[PDB]
């Protein structure tokens, strides 16, 4: 069936399915650009989506970690 | 697709299915002609039981 | 579950304001209702009107 | 300075009755609206 | 609900003593997943997730400290 | 609000500390963006953006000192 | 897919506030590469060429600012 | 008291009531000039208040950087 | 009221540092007022930090004086 | 009673006795230099003081850092 | 083929987006050099050169905002 | 009396080690304190606070492990 | 009595005895310069002398960090 | 669509049912009023039990 | 001003004080008219008991 999914993968992909096709649309907007580098338009274009997907890799990533640090202090004191 | 078969002794076969196709998503298609060559078929997911 | 919204409204703005400025005898300088320096030496008035 | 007192008894006139009068001498009433009367009915009538 | 010890209780008195903390902090992860470059709602998560650590954390020492007092009771009815 | 933790009251004194920042650089970038060359407007721009950028910063750093400050003291319970 | 973020969209206000310059900038231009040698034009295209170069500057500074103050806040999420 | 100022809008008022009416007189003295680009006098004049412009603004800006540039280094101590 | 040993040991901070519990929050709300004022910024990153190792010597202090008591009464058996 | 005061706001005040009056020199020379934003003596005074008044704050704040550094080191030692 | 990484794709799409600036620009500076002082030589170099400038420096930034994403996300598996 | 220790005995070799540097960082700093501007004074402070900070991390360190040395042996009297 | 110096010590003195001495050479420098600012003899000099003052303190403070946090990383493991 | 049918004696079918529908929202952005002919709906989500 | 009040059994009040007072030692600025119209005090402060 599905493959199974924990709690982080959860978190995780809240993000990958929050931003609709970012990670089409950066390709494109590459594609694109190497085509002509020098319209003004373009360059303008790609600025914003290059900025926005990085922002958005790190805010997911970040995010795991915080999760990953509360659950292994609880797990440490079943002992 | 995946599968998985079954043997019943009416004569039936039974499945356990899983479906994905389409294309994938191109939203940005620039040219009109490029659209009317190429036909625009959603991408599909089912995921059922059957014999 | 019925949700009902209703408005009414109704406005009026009319009238007029004033500003100026004299120059006299190179002497004196006056001026009305003005934060300026009435810098042109010379006399000028300035309605305004709304309605 | 303060100046405390006991209170035992409610408002007279009503609070409804009190603000009528204000709302009319301004004018900002709209009971005598054609269509609201609807939906104020339910509140001050209910 | 239909039976709880002392630690249950202990541990129960925070999942009640923030009311709705629980909710806010998921309800503020997919308004920020709208839209991750919102200043706004950057500083809003930041504040609720530092809450919901703090709370898992205080919990579970608690906890862990009822249970050294009790076993250490215990060990005496020798 | 439902429910509001001590980093929230810290982050929430600087929201009310000031006043209307948060609309007043909303309303600049829209007069400056139908006036892209008007001396005035880039001025009074340049001001509000600056101002919002230290709020924001001065902001996000005083939780996080609280927060390492807290996890030290829950940290000795054990 | 319609998706813009908050940058997308700080970048869309002046698109939008300059609603015809990209296109008088090319009107101009052609008409120029018409009659190189007409004072009429030549005067026109220095003031379009102008107000177009000072959008695009203030378009992408503006973006830069707004990044550098959300990457300081997702920074101390940990 | 005003709208809310901070800091550095204070630094810029500063400026902007130390000269007191210099805009209008800018303003204006091109709606002079315009009406009669040939006259000496006034292009001198013209010349003497848009110089006067333009240090304005130039300063006005650089010291409102120098101030975020302190305030800057300061926030970024107390982590 | 009744206090131990180590609530002694802790109260000792508390009226030792006389008023900085509330000059942190003075502080901080001139601060939240006015955040760009480099003579507001300059004073609370010290009287923050010093709030800061206040509360971090009193509770190592009490921990090992937990210690210790629990040391000793581990004898008596 | 007198307000306390610590180990490090002593050392931060040491540089706030140590300038005498900067503190208010770089506020005269602005009022000044805004009165008059294009005489050239107002600005060389200008930039000298604001100079000054940047290293000043500067070395006070990466200074009371380094102290807090050394203390937050001795007193995790005390586990 | 040899091994080639993420990097490297992203690099390479330039070079073949620009199918042949690569020759063109050195053509241009051969013929130029032979007659340094003919305007429609200049007039052509010029061009080919400014275009050769912004793809390099395109393509050198492009590369490093990659490096710096994929440090950031390494940094975290520890 | 002042009685002293084996740890005490340990740490005062630091003290007695370094001659006068405690009074010299205070020196350095009052004189910069006066001048903050002059870059033979920024050097010596820089040199001696950086030579008081070792100093005091050493000590601490080093006291500490003696400490659980001795912790160590005497757990085994029993 | 004389100076108690560390090891940073000795590595800036090394810096201070090898410069013998650009120190005063410097101010005479600009002393000369400052009295007759438009002699091109002078300038050039000047901006000679300047430009190895500013190597040589720069050089100096860059060095003795880097021994520092050596230091520091190993002292750390002896917890 | 999601769901779980259960069949009773009665030959009444009940399932439990949630049903997400729509459209991407609009990008806040332009738009022509032939493109408009691409039309809106909502956005929507039911769930629930049905006999 | 703070104070804890205690009255004595011969008719005398005894009181516990702390007072503080004065101008505040502003930083901005001084001059011959701020000098002129407003007096500067000085700034004391006192703890005390008294009976």
């Amino acid at each position: 069936a599905t493959p199974w999914s924990g709690y982080l993968d959860d978190v995780s992909a809240k993000f990958d399915t929050g931003v609709d096709n970012l990670q089409t649309q950066v390709t494109e907007a590459l594609d694109k650009l190497a085509a002509k580098p020098s319209d003004p338009a373009l360059l303008a274009a790609y600025q914003s989506k290059l900025s926005e997907y990085n922002l958005y890799r790190n805010a997911q990533s970040n995010t795991v970690k915080v999760f990953k640090d509360i659950d292994a202090a609880i797990i440490q004191n079943f002992r | 697709i995946r599968v998985l078969p079954r043997f019943s002794a009416d004569g039936q076969i039974e499945m356990s299915l899983d479906i994905e196709d389409g294309n994938d998503k191109t939203p940005q298609s620039d040219t009109t002609t490029s659209v009317d060559a190429l036909p625009e078929v959603g991408r599909t997911l089912i995921s059922t039981i059957a014999r | 579950l019925w949700i009902v919204d209703l408005n009414k409204s109704d406005l009026e703005r009319l009238g007029t304001s004033w500003s100026g400025s004299i120059t006299i005898g190179d002497k004196l300088g006056v001026s009305l209702n003005q934060s300026s320096i009435s810098t042109l030496d010379g006399s000028r008035f300035i309605a305004a009107v709304n309605a | 300075m303060i100046e405390p007192k006991e209170i035992v008894d409610p408002l007279t006139p009503d609070a409804s009755e009190s603000v009528n009068n204000i709302l009319k001498q301004s004018g900002a009433w709209s009971g005598d609206d054609k269509l609201q009367k609807w939906v104020r009915v339910y509140l001050d009538r209910g």
